[PDB]
């Protein structure tokens, strides 16, 4: 859904808290506190 | 073995990196596509092919 900036991509898979695109989603999380990207 | 009932052609095979069945398969090439811009294609755009 073209790109982000600002969140880290993590290897890990939690429910969906922001919809971003295809299949990617975002939270705020402590891994420290700061938006994460995530499948 | 399912008592004789064949659900080879529904059940998802794994040969293909998506896992889909046969029939799906079917179902996703029977419906032509207007190339909608869910996938980015600006790169195309402003190559004038
Ligand atoms: C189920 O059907 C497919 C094709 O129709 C066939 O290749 C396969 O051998 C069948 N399964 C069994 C257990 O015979």
């Amino acid at each position: 859904a073209g790109c982000l900036i600002g969140a880290e991509y993590v290897n890990n898979s939690y429910e969906c808290d922001i919809p971003i695109g295809a299949g990617i989603c975002a939270s705020y999380q402590t891994q420290s506190q700061s938006i994460i990207a995530y499948t | 073995y399912f008592g004789g009932f064949n659900f080879s052609q529904i059940l998802p095979d794994p040969s293909k990196p998506s896992k889909r069945s046969f029939i799906e398969d079917l179902l996703f090439n029977k419906v032509t596509l207007a190339d909608a811009g869910f996938i980015k294609q600006y790169g195309d755009c402003l190559g004038d092919i």
